[PDB]
């Protein structure tokens, strides 16, 4: 994914997934492992919210 | 633990929202908490950390929506 | 003597420190598991103090400070406690320096009067009614929350209730008595409406007529009881007087209206109303003008109330309310019809309305205003220090210590903003000395600057009352010499 940014021509190298069978990097859009965008986006939102809420609850002494 | 209570509550409501992702959201939240604790150990106030996390999420959803 | 003064100082400072970091819009929230399984999660100082265990007298006095500041103005509840803690810590040095507490108390009183007069004379007051600036202050208070999108639905209605009756109470100040409040579960937030006079929200179920223009109103708290001697007499009295709307009080027995009594009260189809909260009973009595009499014999022709319209109309579709207008002296507590299917749009709406009514009354008690964000505190810490330099005598050091202890509020405000507290508070002090009054902190934009970009703005009375109460309580604590048990 570094080459997806430094190299402006290797744009279609971004979906290199994790091939759990052979344990090697693998183009994953061709492979077909897929996730709904809403799932990832909203999970990121909730992870951030949970981290923020726990991190706010700090100013205690015990 | 009350913090565990909050984390499990967020995981459960996320499950009720979309379904898959509870384990991923819990793992990511724990990793963020560990890293933020390491940061605040270095004399960075948690409010700056929280603002940075919010900015990072706001930028990450935009990056995903374009790629 | 001093052995108990030190204990009081330590206890008060400890109970103030436990809420020190909760100040500001970026206030950090707390979680104290002191109880029997209490999940404490909030950043409001008042609730933390009132839920905190109170064992030392000094802690009780500080909680009383919080309560008095809340009732007086409703804002800066944590501010007064933090100021009191800072003052106590500052005067600890004076006490160990050999100054008798009477000198400290007198110097604090002089500092109080000087600070009050400097804070008000060169502040920014409002001259005309200027409902625009009241709306602006409300928006600075009513936005950035769940009720932010409902500001244009809640603040203008409160402002209209204010302009409807400019109550000449406490120097023509709009008090807590504009137009009596009601609220009913269900509906939507858009269903809010302003009423004029007494309004009933209790359940009524009459299949006949309950709508008469000359709505005579009676209050017979004496209901049916299990022994005919004192059962049917009230029906005859009502029939002779001709009352159509008579709320029922169950202060005698639960069986307020039995089947036979209801059928006897069904011949005129009198309005039946139950479950009236006691705090609103006297408000309703003074609204109608009738007396809260629980005796049927005392009930006479002079007991008849005044009304113009009384309908059990299903307002907003499914909201059954009884609006009454043209009474003797209505206007018990500002009306906001809290309608909403959601739970949060009820409790948060009511809390925001209470904050708005407090701040509106706060600005009408005195028409001066100051810019928040630590500007008044640094201004005091500068001007009172200048005074103490000009002030003679040995109390000058006590006045200087008072001024210095007044610096905590901007420091903690900036610390909760993540800035380096010392550097930013002293930079603000320099900018304030060489500049203008309105220099404050920009907490939620990452920086320090003037108020014109910020315009947080708060009424003068919140700061005035907080300062006055904090000084009075530190005076009282300092004058304490011993506490004795075994009454
Ligand atoms: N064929 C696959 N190859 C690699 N990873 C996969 C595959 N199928 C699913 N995953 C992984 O499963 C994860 C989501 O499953 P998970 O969150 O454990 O489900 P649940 O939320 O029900 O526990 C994703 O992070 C995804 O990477
Ligand atoms: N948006 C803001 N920008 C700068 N300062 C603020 C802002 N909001 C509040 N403040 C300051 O922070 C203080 C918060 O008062 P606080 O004691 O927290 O009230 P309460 O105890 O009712 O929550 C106020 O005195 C105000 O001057």
């Amino acid at each position: 994914h570094n080459e997806a940014q430094v190299n402006p021509e290797r744009k279609n190298l971004k979906w290199i997934g994790l091939d759990l069978s052979n344990g090697k990097p693998r183009d994953n859009k061709q492979a077909g492992v897929f996730e709904p965008t809403i799932v990832k986006v909203k999970s990121l939102k909730f992870a951030t919210e949970a981290a923020i809420t726990i991190l706010r609850i700090d100013d205690l002494i015990k | 633990h009350p913090a565990a209570k909050v984390l499990c509550e967020l995981a459960d409501l996320q499950d009720k929202e979309v379904g898959d992702g509870t384990t991923s959201v819990v793992i990511i939240a724990a990793e963020l908490l560990k890293n933020a604790d390491e940061l605040v150990k270095q004399k960075i106030h948690p409010t700056s950390v929280i603002s940075g996390y919010r900015l990072a999420c706001k930028e990450a959803v935009r990056y995903i929506n374009e790629n | 003597p001093a052995q108990i003064r030190f204990s009081n100082i330590s206890a008060a400072k400890a109970v103030a420190d436990a809420i020190r970091t909760s100040l500001g819009p970026k206030g950090m929230d707390k979680m104290i598991q002191d109880g029997k399984g209490d999940v404490t999660i909030t950043n409001d100082g008042a609730t933390i103090l009132k839920q905190m265990q109170v064992l030392h007298p000094a802690a009780r006095m500080l909680v009383e400070l919080s309560k008095a500041q809340d009732i007086e103005a409703g804002d800066g509840t944590t501010s007064v406690v933090i100021i009191a803690g800072s003052l106590l810590d500052s005067c600890t040095k004076l006490l160990q320096k050999g100054i008798h507490p009477t000198i400290i108390s007198e110097s604090f009183q002089k500092a109080l009067e000087k600070g009050i007069e400097i804070l008000t004379d060169m502040s920014r007051p409002v001259e005309l009614s200027d409902r625009e600036t009241l709306l602006n202050s409300a928006t600075t208070s009513l936005n950035s929350k769940v009720v932010s999108q409902y500001s244009s639905l809640l603040s203008p209605m409160s402002v209209n209730a204010v302009m409807k009756v400019i109550d000449p109470a406490t120097a023509t100040s709009v008090d807590l008595r504009d137009i009596k409040i009601v609220k009913k579960l269900g509906g939507t937030i858009d269903d809010c409406e302003l009423v004029e006079g007494l309004v009933l929200t209790q359940k009524v179920s009459n299949s006949g007529i309950t709508r008469v223009e000359k709505a005579k109103i009676g209050l017979i708290q004496f209901c049916l009881s299990a022994p005919r001697a004192y059962i049917l007499n009230l029906v005859k009295q009502i029939k002779k007087t001709g009352c159509n709307v008579l709320l029922i009080q169950k202060s005698i027995l639960r069986d307020a209206l039995s089947d036979l009594a209801l059928h006897f009260l069904n011949k005129m189809k009198i309005m039946v109303i139950k479950d009236i909260e006691r705090e609103d009973i006297e408000f309703i009595c003074k609204t109608i003008g009738t007396k809260p009499v629980a005796h049927i014999d005392q009930f006479t022709a002079d007991m008849l109330g005044s009304a113009e319209l009384a309908e059990e109309v299903n307002l907003n579709g499914s909201g059954k309310l009884l609006k009454i207008t043209g009474c003797a002296s209505p206007g018990k507590t500002v009306t906001i019809v809290v309608r909403g299917s959601n739970k949060l749009v009820i409790e948060e709406a009511e809390r925001s309305i209470h904050d708005a009514l407090c701040v509106i009354r706060c600005l009408v008690k005195k028409r001066a205003l100051i810019a928040g964000g630590g500007a008044p505190e640094i201004e005091l810490a500068l001007r009172l220090t200048e005074y103490s330099r000009t002030l003679s005598g040995m109390e000058s050091y006590c006045v200087r210590a008072f001024a210095d202890a007044m610096e905590v509020i901007p420091s903690t405000l900036a610390e909760n903003a993540g800035l380096n507290p010392i550097s930013t508070v002293t930079e603000l002090r320099n900018r304030h000395a060489q500049g203008e009054k309105t220099a404050g902190i920009n907490v939620r934009k990452g920086g320090i600057s003037n108020i014109l970009e910020e315009l947080v703005v708060q009424p003068l009375l919140v700061s005035v009352s907080a300062l006055t109460l904090a000084t009075e309580t530190v005076r009282s604590i300092l004058k304490i010499d011993d506490v004795v048990n075994t009454r």
